[PDB]
RNA sequence: UGCCUGGCGGCCGUAGCGCGGUGGUCCCACCUGACCCCAUGCCGAACUCAGAAGUGAAACGCCGUAGCGCCGAUGGUAGUGUGGGGUCUCCCCAUGCGAGAGUAGGGAACUGCCAGGCA
RNA sequence: UCCUCCUAAAGAGUAACGGAGGAGCACGAAGGUUGGCUAAUCCUGGUCGGACAUCAGGAGGUUAGUGCAAUGGCAUAAGCCAGCUUGACUGCGAGCGUGACGGCGCGAGCAGGUGCGAAAGCAGGUCAUAGUGAUCCGGUGGUUCUGAAUGGAAGGGCCAUC
RNA sequence: CCGACUUACCAACCCGAUGCAAACUGCGAAUACCGGAGAAUGUUAUCACGGGAGACACACGGCGGGUGCUAACGUCCGUC
């Protein structure tokens, strides 16, 4: 499960999501998972989607990862009022704006490439699409 | 003394043919030694440092400068300002009394002398040496003296690589492998 | 949870006249905690760093030095 | 804390007295500074009292 | 570097001198000469120069670059700004420091008309 | 030098055994006897004279009387 | 008027670092000596005095070279004031302002006042 | 109750039982001035010596340092040494800043007497922002200002201070 | 002893590529704010002093946010 060790402080604001992301185009491998939505996906997530791809190949090729939570999420605990300090932390997530490109494996025929992703693709709330290297 | 006119007379005509140099004072030259001693374990007793001081002082004709560390280290349990060890720097006259009597009666009496080792300089045209005993100058007569404390010779020439370092020491018959 | 709520009253910190103001003498142009703005020409600099008119003229702000920092002056205009 | 408080009496005869401040434990002597006094407008000893 | 040290060792009195806007008079030394100029107070022209180079006074003088020679100079240079109106200088170290040629550079400066 | 805070430093006569009178300067207060100096120091012709420790074969040979 | 050099500024990396070449009549720099004027928490190393033998090696100045540093458009993108709108935890339309990063490229400064030497 | 940052939407201000840390001091030098100096961390070489003491060269550049938390600042150093010293002084103060007020803060310059420096000049505490509480009541010292018929005095007032 | 040979290990500093930050900034808007000048317009709309008050329980909506679950006709701020 994907974390931060040594974080500045434990609790972070809420903040917003707006605008496109950075990280649009494949630059480690040659096939890639980007998002066409928005929300924060959280690292269960990233995990249960890893899984469901290093399975799908199972054997060949690499896989980069190419979001990190490193915000941290506080839920209140039940039968608590409001108020008397923040919440404490619970997960961790990865705000995620459409165009980011989530995961990207190199290695694998683009058959078993496009099919492995659309596994992955089933675990993560946002809505994905496949996408390719390009030249530039 | 007589090892600044021998540089002058015979140092400078024997480097200036070897390595081909144009300008007369391109040769190089040496411009100071240091000598030091860090005794250390003057942190748990301050008069072992003021006898050190002495024998440097006995050495070469200087009061030598108390060295004061530089910054606390937990490892040797010291901290800023505690005086670890000495130092003495020689120029110009009192540079070569001392580094004529070097070369001719302290080097000599080292115990099971080899040789100095020609591959100790910086990677610039500086030598360093150590002497491990402090007995070997004639101005400490083995009574008055209670360690075994050694020094720390440091030849700071203007030479500008070390091949030409090792051949202006070698010109003044130092005892190379 | 808890164990924080505390703050300092707000130090009233900034320019107070700006660049082309017209200022009498003795009046302050900035209140700074470090030297953001540095004493130029007429202009002087208190013990905690406070920037005050030394003649009455119009303030002028600028970034004279090697450094490229901000100078403060006054054109007695 | 531990820094107790003094006066500094002229020496000029006047009755004039800087009031400060001095730690006791590290130096447990008085105080000699040459101030002014107003009194006879000059500037003399002031030995510390109190 | 053995001058930038002093240089960034005359900063601060030389900064003042123009935060001051006082006109000063600049000294520089060297081992073989010694030179000498009123600089306005706007800091980037001179009024008056007087140095051991130049030859109406490097003749009279055994060795230019001596105690002997700074005071020379600096009769020069204070009979030179006296027929200029200039009487009100204040000396600039430029880093040196105020022991040798140029404490008797200023002396004989002081000496001859010059009030600083 | 600082006037007076470091030891007295003359001329003195150091000789040796063997010669090698040379005029030097240093801190003894008196004038010193020692050893072969540089000059005649083995330091150059008994290498092979310093490395001569052990030998057994050839000192059994000699026991081999018969 | 021209060239070389020193002092004081303006201006602040298009102005600095690196690599190579070059300069000693004057200037500058290293340099010789140290009782003296002064100094080293030891050392004339630095500071300072007394001079001129040697040198342009180091430093400094000048010239050349883009390897870095640095400056940097046009077009587009993000953002956003006012007025409207949507399937309104985010966006779109009309209009005004319009970046940052990156690309093409520019680029190893320019200049003012005195004082020397030469032609 | 006070100090530093964010929320605070690029002037000031701005709330929550919002997110993070500090103070109730210290210093007669850790203040003033004059003179001088520049770090961390790395490489190489070097006796004990070692990943790490002291030393000699080179790279680097302030990534060090600041009595004390954080922010802003600092090379002309506000950081680091030494000499002499008490401006950590008295009466005032043009003109501003910030508070509903009580108040708090900055301040050129004038008068009298000092300190450092050759001099120009700098000095009315400390790199700046926390280190603190009104009035009443009473204590100590100075000062004919008053002194319930008059001369004194007790007691008040003013100045300094607890 | 010198470490003499090995490892299927991990791995700091630097080099190239890729992201994140309210308490990061070698960059940096739109608006807002302060000052000056100018025409038009506005039954002085501005400031000072003085007589009289009320009020100090706010609510929803848009925009920027804290808290909450970017839940509440929830709660606390800025601006309209
Ligand atoms: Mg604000
Ligand atoms: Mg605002
Ligand atoms: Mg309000
Ligand atoms: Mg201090
Ligand atoms: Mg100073
Ligand atoms: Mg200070
Ligand atoms: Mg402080
Ligand atoms: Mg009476
Ligand atoms: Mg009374
Ligand atoms: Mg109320
Ligand atoms: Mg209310
Ligand atoms: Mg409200
Ligand atoms: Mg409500």
């Amino acid at each position: 499960m994907l974390q931060p060790k040594r974080t500045k402080f434990r609790k972070m604001h809420k903040g917003r999501n707006r605008g496109l992301a950075q990280g649009t185009d494949v630059s480690f491998g040659s096939f890639g998972l980007k998002a066409v939505g928005r929300g924060r996906l959280t690292a269960r997530q990233i995990e249960a989607a890893r899984r469901a791809m290093t399975r799908a190949v199972k054997r060949q090729g690499k896989i980069w990862i190419r979001v990190f939570p490193d915000k941290p999420i506080t839920e209140k605990p039940l039968a608590v009022r409001m108020g008397k300090g923040k919440g404490n932390v619970e997960y961790w997530v990865a705000l995620i704006q459409p165009g980011k490109v989530l995961y990207e494996m190199d290695g694998v025929p683009e058959e078993l490439a496009r099919e492995a992703f659309k596994l992955a693709a089933a675990k993560l709330p946002i809505k994905t699409t496949f996408v390719t290297k390009t030249v530039m | 003394a007589k090892l600044h006119d021998y540089y002058k007379d015979e140092v400078v005509k024997k480097l200036m043919t070897e390595f081909n140099y144009n300008s007369v004072m391109q040769v190089p030259r040496v411009e100071k030694i240091t000598l030091n001693m860090g005794v250390g374990e003057a942190i748990a007793d301050k008069k072992l440092l003021d006898n050190a001081a002495a024998d440097l002082a006995a050495i070469s004709g200087q009061k030598p400068l108390i060295t004061k560390a530089r910054k606390s280290v937990a490892g040797f349990k010291i901290r800023q300002g505690y005086p670890i060890g000495c130092k003495v720097t020689l120029r110009g006259e009192r540079m070569w009394e001392f580094f004529e009597r070097l070369i001719t009666i302290a080097v000599p009496r080292i115990r099971d002398f080899r040789g100095l080792s020609a591959k100790s300089f910086d990677g610039r045209g500086n030598y360093s040496m150590g002497v491990r005993e402090q007995i070997i100058f004639p101005e400490i007569d083995y009574d008055k003296v209670d360690r075994v404390r050694g020094l720390d010779i440091t030849i700071t020439t203007t030479a500008k690589s070390d091949e030409e370092g090792r051949a202006l020491l070698a010109a003044f018959d130092f005892p190379f492998r | 949870s808890t164990r924080n709520g505390r703050d300092s009253e707000a130090k009233r910190l900034g320019v107070k006249r700006f660049g082309g103001e017209s200022v009498l003498a003795g009046s302050i142009i900035v209140r700074q905690r470090g030297t953001k703005f540095h004493a130029g020409a007429n202009v002087g600099c208190g013990r905690d760093h406070t920037l005050f008119a030394k003649a009455d003229g119009k303030v002028k702000f600028e970034v004279k030095g090697p450094k490229n920092r901000k100078f403060i002056s006054i054109e007695a205009e | 804390g531990i820094r107790e408080k003094i006066k500094l009496v002229s020496s000029a005869g006047t009755g004039h007295f800087y009031t400060t401040t001095k730690n006791k434990r590290t130096k447990p002597e008085k105080l000699e500074l040459k101030k002014f006094d107003p009194v006879v407008r000059q500037h003399v000893i002031y030995k510390e009292a109190k | 570097d053995k001058k930038s040290a002093r240089i960034r060792r005359a900063t601060r009195a030389r900064r003042k001198l123009q935060e001051l806007g006082a006109t000063r008079l600049v000294v520089h030394r060297t081992p073989r000469h010694i030179y000498a100029q009123v600089i306005a107070p706007n800091g980037s022209e001179v009024l008056v120069a007087a140095s051991t180079v130049e030859k109406a006074i490097a003749e009279q003088l055994k060795y230019t670059g001596n105690k002997d020679a700074a005071a020379a100079v600096g009769k020069a240079v204070a009979e030179r700004a006296l027929e200029k109106g200039i009487k009100d200088v204040s000396f600039d170290r430029s880093g040196f420091q105020y022991h040798g040629r140029v404490q008797a550079l200023a002396d004989a400066a002081r000496e001859a008309g010059l009030q600083f | 030098m600082k006037k007076d805070i470091h030891p007295k430093y003359e001329e003195i006569t150091a000789s040796c055994s063997c010669g090698n009178v040379m005029k030097i300067r240093s801190t003894v207060g008196h004038d010193l006897n020692l050893d072969v100096c540089s000059k005649c120091h083995p330091f150059f012709t008994g290498k092979q004279r310093d490395v001569a420790t052990g030998g057994r074969v050839d000192r059994f040979n000699k026991r081999f009387n018969i």
